[PDB]
C-alpha cells in the first residue's frame, strides 16, 4: 500500500484528499484510480490527453515521498524547462511495486494555485 | 470539428476563473471571525 | 416535388453532418443544457467495455495531429538536413 | 441597533437584509439560524440574478415552517439512540457585525448556558454565502452532537435536475429518516422521507456504493432518495488512511445554473429530494443537501472545539 | 481526395484557433481540387464563393 495524499487544487487551508494504493503501477493509472481530477480543465475526447505521450498536461507537484518513484526520464528533463527542480510529469513515471509500506503526499496541477504559502 | 471548436470556445464557465482549478476571484474574505 | 434521388443524397448528407455534430456535442457539449440527455452519459461511463482498447486509439491519434502529420518532419530530416551537408560537401 | 451596511429589521421575527456591492443578498432571520432566502447575480443582462431556496409560504401565526438553511444541532445523548433531544430551545445573542467593505457582511449568533456554548456565523461574499458553527464545550463530561445544515435549494422542473461531481463515494445507503437526518428540523423541513413507488436501492443499510455511477445522478426517484455519502461508519474509517469521500456540485438542465456546495470539517453530505409527494410543497422541485458529521457519534471532549462550515458557491456568472 | 482527408484529420486535437481554421481550409480546398477533377466545375466555384 504506497499511501498516497493528495493535495488538489489549491483551495483554502488545504484541500487534501486520501488514497490508498498498491504501487506498480503509473501516476497517471493510479490517480484516474482514486477519480481524482489531474488534467486540470481538459475534457476527453481529444484535448490534451490519451497517456504515455507528448502534450504535457499533468505537472502533478511532489512534496513527500519523492524518493520513491521511478528516475527522471529526458522527455521529462525536455518538456518542463519551467520547472522548478520539484516537479515531474507522472505520465512517464512509475511507481515501485515492491514499496508496498511507502508514504507519499502530492500536490496536483500547479500554475493553478497560491501555496508554499503554507508550511 | 468546426463545431467542435465553436463548443470549445462559446460554451462553457471561462476555465480561467471557474473556481475549481484556480482562485482568483475571492479568498481573502474573512471566514468565521475570533 | 425536387429531385428524389437529389433528396436522399441530401438526406444522406445532412444525416452524417447532423451525426458529426451530435458526437460533437455528446463529448464537448455542456450538461447544463437540455440536449445533452445525459442518461446514457451515465451509462456509457458506467459499462464501458472497450476502455482498455479505445484509449489506446486516443493515444495514436493525438500523438498524429501534435505530430503535425509526420510529413511535416520528413521535409526537415531529408531536406533541410540534405542540403546543410550537399553545402558542406561541395565546399570540401 | 447596530448596523453599517444593512438594517436589523422584523417582519414576524426579527431578521436582516444582508447586501454587498453587487445586488446580491441574504435575507437572514435573527430569531434563529434559519436563511430565509439569497439572492445572488447569476446572470448579465436582466438587472440581477433571482434563484434562491425553496421557501414555503407562512403558516401559523409567523409561519417559520419552511427551511431553507436552517442548522440542525443536537446531541447524541448518551442514554438511548435518542439524537432529538433538543437544538437547546433557548436565546439568541447577535454580536460584533463586522463588513471590512460593502461587497461582504457577516453575523455571529450566540447561545449559551443550557447546552455548550454555541457560536453561528453567517457570511455573505461577493459570490458565496456560507455557515459555520462552533460547539465550545467543558462540564462534567464530554458531550456529543450532529451539526447538520440542510440547505433546500430549489430546482427547476424535477425531470431534468440531477448532480454531478460525486461519482466515487461509499455512498452508505442507510438514511436515519424523518429529517433528512439529523431531527430537530428548522421548524420544517420535511417529514417520513419513505418509499413506496417501486423497488428502491440499498437494504435500508447497505454501504452498497462503491459509487461509479456515473457524471450525472438523475435524482428524480424520490421522496426517499436521500442517502449519506460519506465514508463507511468506521468499516473503512478506522485504520489510517480512510480515502475522503468528495466535495460537491449540482446542475439543472432546464435552467443552465450551477451551485457547488463546498464543506468544510464536516463529514458527510444529504442528498436527498422529494417529487413523490411534491404536489403538497409547491410546483417546480427542490431537495435538501448540505453536510454534517452524523453517521458516528461525535464526542468532542471537556474543554475542546468543535468546527464545520458549508459554502454556497455558484461561480457562474 | 488525399489533400482533402489529410487536412480533415489534422484538425483534430489541434487546440490552437488560428491553426486549426487554417487545417479546415485546407481540407475544404480539399473538396474544390476534387470537384476540378470530374469536369462539373460549374459547382466548384460555386463553393468557392
Ligand atoms: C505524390 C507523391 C509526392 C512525393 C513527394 C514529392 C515532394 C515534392 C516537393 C518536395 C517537398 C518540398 C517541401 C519544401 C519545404 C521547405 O520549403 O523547407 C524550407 C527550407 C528552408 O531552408 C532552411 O530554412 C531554415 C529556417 S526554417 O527551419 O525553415 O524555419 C534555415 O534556418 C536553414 O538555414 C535553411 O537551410 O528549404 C530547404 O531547406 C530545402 C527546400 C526544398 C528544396 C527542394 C528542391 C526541389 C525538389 C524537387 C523534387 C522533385 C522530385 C521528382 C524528381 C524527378
Ligand atoms: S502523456 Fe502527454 S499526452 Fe498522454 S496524457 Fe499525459 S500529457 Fe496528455
Amino acid at each position: 500500500f504506497a499511501f498516497v495524499s493528495p493535495r488538489l487544487l489549491p483551495d483554502g487551508t488545504p484541500d487534501v484528499h486520501y488514497r490508498t494504493a498498491c504501487g506498480g503501477q503509473k501516476l497517471r493509472d493510479i490517480m484516474l484510480d482514486a477519480y481524482i481530477d489531474l488534467y486540470g480543465p481538459y475534457d476527453k475526447l481529444l484535448l490534451n490527453c490519451s497517456g504515455g505521450g507528448e502534450c504535457g498536461t499533468c505537472i502533478v507537484e511532489v512534496v513527500e515521498g519523492g524518493e520513491m518513484l521511478s528516475p527522471k526520464n529526458e522527455v521529462e528533463k525536455e518538456k518542463l524547462k519551467r520547472k522548478p527542480k520539484s516537479w515531474r510529469l507522472a505520465c512517464q513515471a512509475t511507481v515501485g511495486n515492491p514499496d508496498s509500506t511507502g508514504q507519499m503526499v502530492i500536490q496536483q496541477l500547479p500554475e493553478w494555485k497560491v501555496h508554499k504559502w503554507d508550511k | 470539428y468546426m463545431f467542435r471548436i465553436y463548443l470549445l470556445t462559446f460554451g462553457g464557465y471561462l476555465r480561467v476563473h471557474f473556481q475549481n482549478y484556480s482562485s482568483t476571484k475571492e479568498s481573502s474574505l474573512y471566514s468565521i471571525s475570533l | 416535388v425536387n429531385s428524389y434521388e437529389f433528396i436522399t443524397n441530401a438526406i444522406s448528407s445532412v444525416t452524417l453532418a447532423i451525426f458529426g455534430l451530435f458526437i460533437a456535442y455528446i463529448f464537448y457539449g455542456s450538461a447544463y443544457s437540455f440536449f445533452q440527455n445525459l442518461d446514457l452519459i451515465n451509462s456509457f461511463v458506467k459499462r464501458n467495455p472497450k476502455k482498455e482498447f479505445l484509449d489506446q486509439v486516443k493515444k495514436n491519434i493525438y500523438s498524429w495531429s501534435y505530430n503535425r502529420g509526420y510529413i511535416d518532419i520528413f521535409y526537415t530530416r531529408v531536406f533541410t538536413l540534405g542540403i546543410r551537408g550537399l553545402t558542406e560537401l561541395t565546399e570540401f | 441597533r447596530k448596523g453599517l451596511r444593512f438594517g436589523t429589521d422584523a417582519t414576524g421575527a426579527p431578521t436582516a437584509e444582508l447586501s454587498v456591492r453587487n445586488g446580491s443578498s441574504l435575507q437572514l432571520r435573527l430569531n434563529d439560524g434559519l436563511v430565509t432566502s439569497y439572492r445572488p447575480k447569476v446572470s448579465w443582462e436582466g438587472g440581477d440574478g433571482c434563484r434562491e431556496l425553496l421557501h414555503t409560504v407562512v403558516g401559523a401565526g409567523a409561519g417559520a415552517v419552511r427551511g431553507g438553511v436552517g442548522l440542525v444541532l443536537n446531541e447524541a445523548a448518551s442514554s438511548s439512540s435518542s439524537s432529538s433531544p433538543l437544538l437547546g430551545a433557548s436565546e439568541w445573542s447577535v454580536a460584533d457585525v463586522d463588513s471590512d467593505s460593502y461587497d461582504a457582511v457577516q453575523v455571529e449568533l450566540g447561545c449559551v448556558a443550557s447546552k455548550l456554548e454555541v457560536s453561528y456565523v453567517v457570511t455573505l461574499y461577493p459570490l458565496s454565502m456560507a455557515t459555520a458553527v462552533i460547539v465550545k464545550n467543558n462540564g462534567a463530561r464530554p458531550v456529543e452532537l450532529t451539526a447538520a445544515v440542510l440547505s433546500h435549494i430549489k430546482f427547476d422542473k424535477r425531470r431534468g435536475t440531477a448532480v454531478e461531481g460525486l461519482r466515487g463515494c461509499p455512498y452508505c445507503s442507510h438514511p436515519p429518516p424523518a429529517s433528512g437526518f439529523a431531527l430537530l428540523t428548522p421548524a420544517e423541513a420535511m417529514k417520513r422521507e419513505e418509499s413506496g413507488w417501486f423497488g428502491g436501492g440499498g437494504g435500508e443499510e447497505p454501504r452498497q456504493g462503491a459509487w461509479t455511477v456515473e457524471e450525472n445522478l438523475y435524482t428524480i426517484l424520490k421522496k426517499k432518495v436521500s442517502r449519506v455519502y460519506a465514508a463507511p461508519p468506521e468499516e473503512r474509517k478506522k485504520r489510517i488512511y480512510n480515502t475522503a469521500p468528495s466535495k460537491f456540485t449540482t446542475i439543472d438542465q432546464s435552467s443552465g445554473l450551477g451551485f457547488r456546495l463546498v464543506r468544510m470539517g464536516f463529514e458527510d453530505m444529504y442528498l436527498g429530494s422529494p417529487g413523490g409527494m411534491y404536489d403538497k410543497f409547491g410546483n417546480d422541485y427542490f431537495l435538501c443537501t448540505g453536510p454534517a458529521s452524523i453517521l458516528v457519534p461525535v464526542v468532542v471532549g471537556p474543554g475542546e472545539e468543535w468546527r464545520g462550515a458549508q459554502v454556497i458557491e455558484h461561480d457562474n456568472l | 481526395t488525399i489533400t482533402l482527408f489529410l487536412g480533415a484529420t489534422l484538425a483534430l486535437a489541434q487546440r490552437d484557433i488560428k491553426r486549426s481554421l487554417a487545417y479546415s481550409t485546407m481540407s475544404q480546398l480539399g473538396y474544390m481540387m476534387l470537384a476540378l477533377g470530374i469536369g462539373s466545375y460549374q459547382a466548384a466555384l460555386f463553393h468557392l464563393i
